[PDB]
């Protein structure tokens, strides 16, 4: 929602005024305003860095719910600083295995699908049949059946 | 004097464009690698999990025909006893 | 479980080392007992190798190591390396530490005292346990088949025993103890296998022929009849796939490996085969016990596994025996593991449970303690 | 399938966590404070006698024998665990670097910063030998 | 080692912990309120002790992850 | 002019490595569509056979659980024989 | 990080000398090692006519030069045009004195010793770096795979070795090295253009030739059906544009130069092909690493660039090796500088820091050192 909005409010008239300078490119005349996501493809890449594709698309679809394919300087904005490193520290690796532990209420050392099924549950969440399969392939990195220690580590890893 | 210059420009925008052909084939060659790489990781799965399933339908077949044997055995034994 | 405390089973064994806690059917962990230090140089910086790779750990990397067994025939010839696979075997292959667990160790008849004497002193001064029993390879493997008489052939990997017991009370001058067991049957298949072309050297390439022997050879149940059959047909020709390809043939060296046992004059031994060693032994007890004897006679141990044994072994014995008595060999199908098996048995019974070498005793007495009353 | 869902069932996960987290620091501070009545039952000696207060200096003084014998015994055992923790991560560690280390490098950072420093020097070659005349 | 020298270890450790023994010859009252503070020494060596128990507790589970985490490779 | 001429050479070596690059490109992008192509049927077939392998095993599994029954059974008639 | 500096890794090599900081992806500065020296008389006076055009220089000025490379075989055979190499490497395309880097020279396998303790001597009198390691040429293309197991056969431009490792274990007995390379294919289809006409004998036109190697020359799949087709179609023959005009028709040259690879006996070498020698250092090793080097095979080098070598040696290779065993060859895109990025991972890592050959270390053992432990 707006919380990376929240997150790009960091970045003020410094990094706009370059922002701006790259997005002139974008409107280049001869439009009604509406202003559309044409160029954004190669627009991330007005420095070379470039995410995954899927993300890039991932990013063209989540911001403007409005599906108005218009990208106001704000949504550019965000959209674009996020191509820089955002992960707010990413709890505590010691931290990560203390939550590890919580996880691990079995005292098995590993997490199957009912285990970490029941933890979700818990929460309440809206899960769909879809669901929980995405989450085993998201788990089972090494296809053994259960969540070792890495691939949680992984799972989890700089995300906060 | 005139002409050469009209030659120099011309080729001016063909190297311009030659420039951006030749940053569309780099992507291009960067986005194929990756899926090389993904789908070879992909290949090396499959086939350890393969073989880690021929090797053990090789030894329950082993077993199977051993104990199968051993009571052939003892049912003809059986009868002998009776 | 929970509370209380569980007593550990190891057995030491020669060839693979067996334990698990007590009052299970079978042993937790098992593993060869090997202890590998790399032999080349190594070039590759923070690979993280290590200085010796023991267990199951050093069966995989066994193409650039030196695998030697530190238990020789029965007794312990490297302690340092027996100390270092009693510790991989408590801490890793069963995570439990030994500061609140009771042992039992296993030994082989008529082994020096040394050596079971070295053994008490490293499990109650480096492990540091609370109690530890050292017992008679064979009785476990008595108390395993469910019986109280019988004589018991426990032809494991390093020395092969012979104990008759009866009605509990055991023989002691009845006990023949032969040093013929698997390992010489691995090298005399090692040396015969040399006959078609394959020569194996390495002591990494022992753990093949190892294999070999155990996947393919047989006992067969009348010796001269193989050896005319095998030298015309062709049917007993089995092959076997090498860990890199090259597939081998084996003909008839298949039932001449495990026909050393019947004949130990094939490695040199002078003495007679595990056939007429337990009917000699049979024929030391007294006059009233060996009908019993005859009937109830129990077969243990690893290399009392090869397919067609239980039968050849009747029939040398009905041959030597008298014709009036019936011969009987009880082979169950948990032969290997029959030795921990009658370890967790013992282990868990209510009336042992003050047999222990309690650590107090030790310390009055040393480690000679072990030679007295608590056996 | 969805990417962003994946994103809030991890915060929300991450914060249920925590809670569960904060939940069993409280339950073992309570439990703490219970076991501890439990074990040190409270005592009061008003108007009491010489001779049982020495008693009492006594049992005390063979509690406080108990209790330092306890804390040495746990003391080294936790000892001994902290080594092996370590010991454990270090190998651990050793591991992930001889896996992952060498996949880290600055990848073309120059590389593609060559455009024309090469050319750019052969056509000032020229300009400077024909500089002479 | 562990035969005389892990004994002779904590029997110093005993020997050295041991604080001044000589309380009961002096007057009532100072002792009664000697007496409730080691009562609350003793309340907070246990206390510390069951902390122990708590932290060997888990730096055991712990130990027992890194076990599994070092058998994972193969 | 002679200034002129000049650029146009630089031009025309310009125009030549840009052409240049993009044959290399092509050729490596074919070699890599070869590859993959060949990657994606191995993977194909390598995961039919495991699975088919997998199901004969299951089947095997199967199959012991009966002959161990069966030896069961014979067994226990053998010893009351006795 | 912090204090402290960046290593220079240095890779002499036989043909293209490539350098550059550790830690990076690239070389910085790749340029032929040839130092030429002018052979006409000059007449211009004031033109600043050096005495000697090293590097890339000499690569455009060689229409009047002797080019003369200063590495003959992996081997060093004229010392002061090395040193004058290295000068200009370190000045002039990297601009870094020496006096605060060290060096991580690279070295070919079973090399002469004066060759490497000149090097070093030279490195530490000379240039007066702080510390110097020198490491085998194959080690780093291992380490540039991600791998730590396999047998890498690089086929550089002056020698091809083939070194297997197992586990981070080299095996110093299964070495086979081979002075076939890249020089001598360049020589060879020098020899054989002059059956159409076209005649290349200056060493100046040496480099034409090697541009028509490089951009032309492809291996063949299968040698005879080639053979044939080139007879009978022309759907082979690509032209090429010499320096001056006079466009030029190579037939089946095409794949008559890079076969010498697979048939040394070409250029009248007894020894077997690339495709032999590498089933031969495999067979040398033990008989449970065979599988993995099988599995792991890695091509490294300049000459291993060819199209359509991967697959040549891929079906020999399966030609040779038993029927069961998976043979895979990995050729990775980046082939070429394999060698160095290997060598900038061994340099960035924290385990290696203290293998340095430390400069107080050389002042007290002299420049044997290098044999010693700080191998």
């Amino acid at each position: 929602d707006d919380i990376y909005k929240a997150a790009v409010e960091q970045l003020t008239e410094e990094q706009k005024n370059e922002f701006k300078a790259a997005f002139d490119i974008f409107v280049l005349g001869a439009e009604d305003g509406c202003i559309s996501t044409k160029e954004l493809g190669k627009v991330m890449r007005m420095l070379g860095q470039n995410p995954t594709p899927e993300e890039l698309q991932e990013m063209i679809d989540e911001v403007d719910e409005d599906g108005s394919g218009t990208v106001d300087f704000d949504e550019f904005l965000v959209m674009m600083v996020r191509c820089m490193k955002d992960d707010s520290k990413g709890k505590s690796e010691e931290e990560l295995s203390d939550l590890f532990r919580m996880f691990d209420k079995n005292a098995d050392g590993y997490i199957d699908l009912e285990e970490l099924k029941i933890m979700l549950q818990a929460t309440g969440e809206t899960i769909t049949e879809d669901d929980i399969e995405e989450l085993m392939k998201d788990g089972d990195k090494n296809n053994d059946g259960r969540i070792d220690y890495d691939e949680f580590l992984e799972f989890m890893k700089g995300v906060e | 004097a005139q002409k050469d210059e009209e030659k120099m420009e011309i080729q001016e925008i063909q190297l311009k464009e030659a420039k951006h052909i030749a940053e569309d084939a780099d992507r291009k060659y960067e986005e194929v690698a990756r899926k090389l790489v993904i789908i070879e990781s992909d290949l090396e799965r499959a086939e350890e999990r393969a073989e880690l399933s021929e090797g053990k339908c090789a030894e329950l077949e082993e077993e199977l025909k051993t104990v199968t044997n051993n009571l052939k055995s003892l049912e003809a034994q059986a009868e002998k006893y009776s | 479980d929970d509370e209380e405390t569980t007593a550990l089973v190891c057995d030491n064994g020669s060839g693979l080392v067996k334990a698990g806690f007590a009052g299970d059917d079978a042993p937790r962990a098992v593993f060869p007992s090997i202890v590998g230090r790399p032999r080349h140089q190594g070039v590759m910086v923070g690979m993280g190798q290590k200085d010796s790779y023991v267990g199951d750990e050093a069966q995989s990397k066994r193409g650039i190591l030196t695998l030697k067994y530190p238990i020789e025939h029965g007794i312990i010839t490297n302690w340092d390396d027996m100390e270092k696979i009693w510790h991989h075997t408590f801490y890793n292959e069963l995570r439990v530490a030994p500061e609140e667990h009771p042992t039992l160790l296993t030994e082989a008849p008529l082994n020096p005292k040394a050596n079971r004497e070295k053994m008490t002193q490293i499990m109650f001064e480096t492990f540091n346990v609370p109690a530890m029993y050292v017992a008679i390879q064979a009785v476990l493997s008595l108390y395993a088949s469910g019986r109280t008489t019988g004589i018991v052939l426990d032809s494991g990997d390093g020395v092969t025993h012979n104990v008759p017991i009866y009605e509990g009370y055991a023989l002691p001058h009845a006990i023949m103890r032969l040093d013929l067991a698997g390992r010489d049957l691995t090298d005399y298949l090692m040396k015969i296998l040399t006959e078609r072309g394959y020569s194996f050297v390495t002591t990494a390439e022992r753990e093949i022929v190892r294999d070999i022997k155990e996947k393919l050879c047989y006992v067969a149940l009348d010796f001269e009849n193989e050896m005319a059959t095998a030298a015309s047909s062709s049917s007993l020709e089995k092959s076997y796939e090498l860990p890199d390809g090259q597939v081998i043939t084996i003909g008839n060296e298949r039932f001449r490996c495990p026909e050393t046992l019947f004949q130990p004059s094939f490695i040199g031994m002078e003495s007679a085969g595990i056939h007429e060693t337990t009917y000699n032994s049979i024929m030391k007890c007294d006059i009233d016990i060996r009908k019993d004897l005859y009937a109830n006679n129990v077969l243990s141990g690893g290399t009392t596994m090869y397919p067609g044994i239980a039968d050849r072994m009747q029939k040398e014995i009905t041959a030597l025996a008298p014709s009036t008595m019936k011969i009987k060999i009880i082979a169950p199908p948990e032969r290997k593991y029959s030795v921990w098996i009658g370890g967790s048995i013992l282990a868990s019974l209510s009336t042992f449970q003050q047999m222990w070498i309690s650590k107090q005793e030790y310390d009055e007495a040393g480690p000679s303690i072990v030679h007295r009353k608590c056996f | 399938i969805s990417a962003s869902r994946k994103l809030q069932l991890k915060t929300l996960m991450l914060q249920i966590a925590k809670q569960e987290l904060e939940r069993e620091a409280e339950e073992r501070r309570g439990e703490k404070g219970r076991a501890l009545s439990t074990r040190c039952q409270p005592l009061e000696l008003a108007g009491l006698s010489f001779a049982e207060l020495q008693d009492l200096c006594r049992q005390l003084h063979a509690r406080v024998d108990k209790v330092d014998e306890e804390r040495y015994d746990v003391e080294a055992k936790v000892t001994k665990n902290i080594t092996e923790i370590a010991d454990l991560n270090q190998k651990i560690f050793d591991l992930r670097g001889k896996f992952k280390r060498p996949t880290l490098r600055r990848v073309r950072i120059s590389a593609d910063a060559m455009m024309q420093a090469l050319l750019g020097a052969r056509a000032k070659e020229t300009l400077d030998l024909r500089a002479h005349l | 080692g562990k035969r005389q020298t892990e004994r002779e270890k904590k029997k110093k450790i005993l020997a050295e912990r041991r604080k001044v023994l000589a309380i009961d010859h002096l007057n009532e009252d100072q002792l009664r309120e000697k007496a409730k503070e080691l009562w609350q020494s003793i309340y907070n060596l246990e206390a510390e002790k069951f902390d122990l128990q708590e932290k060997f507790k888990q730096q055991k589970y712990e130990i027992n992850v890194l076990r599994n985490r070092i058998n994972d490779n193969q």
